[PDB]
């Protein structure tokens, strides 16, 4: 049942096997504290490689997962898949975003914050 | 004999039949050390049957009636929670409320945005 095991693990093969890593965090689906792994991700950064992962669970719409999923475009700069996103679920602000579009350099993004 | 050497989940066995809770207290009474490892073998097999919630409603009993605290029966609480013959409610997401507000972390928010 406990889950320090998960984040022991997990450390261990972020600093030894990823490879062998990121199908393992698939397999452990269910039962999670996600939003504890997430910020561990953020710690460690390499949150882009978990990313497959991440769009598997992007169903539960949860903060964590939003600001996941919008900083991953931010460094990424997709709107096509990011209009998918934003419009797939509600469950963040976007005052901000506002913030990072407004000079975004691109008003086809801009015209992502006029939509918002 | 068994805490001298065995397998103790034949001994839920017995307690899952002989519906005795003062048999718990005798079993439960926290001056044993091996009370630690037969609790962590009741923690999955005493859910392996599953037809009745008597001696489910019998041991919980037995745990707060000994105030079984927080860190022990929230166990039972989300192990039985997830995906059993159990959808309903028998005062049992009750209860669960009643330790999330014994335990005041986090968890209660997934916990509510699982319960229904």
């Amino acid at each position: 049942a406990n889950v320090e095991l998960y984040y022991r693990a997990i450390q261990f093969y972020l600093e030894f096997k990823p490879l062998l890593l990121n199908d393992l965090l698939m397999v452990l689906s269910p039962r999670l504290d996600h939003t504890r792994a997430v910020n561990y991700f953020s710690k460690v950064k390499q949150l882009p490689l978990v990313k497959p992962y991440l769009r598997s669970v992007q169903n539960h719409n949860n903060k964590s997962v939003n600001e996941s999923l919008n900083n991953l475009f931010i460094t990424e700069e997709d709107y096509q898949a990011l209009r998918t996103s934003i419009d797939a679920y509600d469950n963040f602000d976007n005052i901000s975003l506002a913030q990072r579009l407004e000079k975004h350099e691109l008003i086809e993004f801009r015209r992502i914050a006029a939509y918002l | 004999v068994c805490n001298e050497n065995s397998l103790f989940k034949s001994l839920s066995r017995y307690l899952v039949r002989r519906k005795d809770p003062e048999l718990w207290g005798s079993v439960l009474l926290e001056s044993n050390p091996y009370r630690r490892p037969l609790i962590d073998q009741v923690v999955q097999t005493a859910l392996s049957e599953t037809q009745d919630p008597e001696e489910v409603s019998v041991t919980v009993k037995a745990f707060m009636t000994a105030d079984l605290p927080n860190e022990l029966i929230e166990l039972l609480e989300k192990i039985v929670l997830d995906n059993s013959v159990f959808s309903e409610h028998r005062n049992l997401q009750n209860l669960l409320i009643l330790t999330a507000i014994k335990a005041d972390r986090t968890r209660v928010m997934e916990y509510i945005n699982r319960l229904d």
